């Protein structure tokens, strides 16, 4: 009675890799904006009153 | 042994199976202690792991 045993397996197969990454979240919480210098500057403009 | 075979005492044979215990063999017609003779195989693997 030849059974499973006599017999040899091989190569198993490859079913599913599996990595792992983050939900990034940086395109959605920041606004994003590329620059063209190494030095970037942002320019903050206010409405005062008398008093400043 | 082999220097009894030359000697004649002992000599090779094959024979063949009586007919009646060939159909009675392990069952039919309520034959008991008579089973079969049975032939399988195995599958045994080698592995190469290759130097550089």
């Amino acid at each position: 009675s030849t059974t499973t045993n006599s017999n040899s397996i091989g190569r198993p197969n490859l079913v599913a890799l599996t990595r792992a990454t983050t939900k990034l979240i940086y395109s959605d919480i920041v606004a994003t904006q590329r620059t063209n210098q190494p030095v970037a500057a942002f320019y903050g403009i206010k409405y005062l009153n008398p008093d400043n | 042994i082999k220097k009894q075979m030359e000697a004649g005492a002992l000599v090779e044979i094959a024979e063949g199976m009586a007919t009646s215990i060939a159909e009675l063999q392990e069952g039919f017609n309520g034959s008991t202690d008579n089973p079969w003779n049975e032939m399988g195989f195995r599958i045994d693997k080698q592995v190469i792991e290759a130097k550089s």
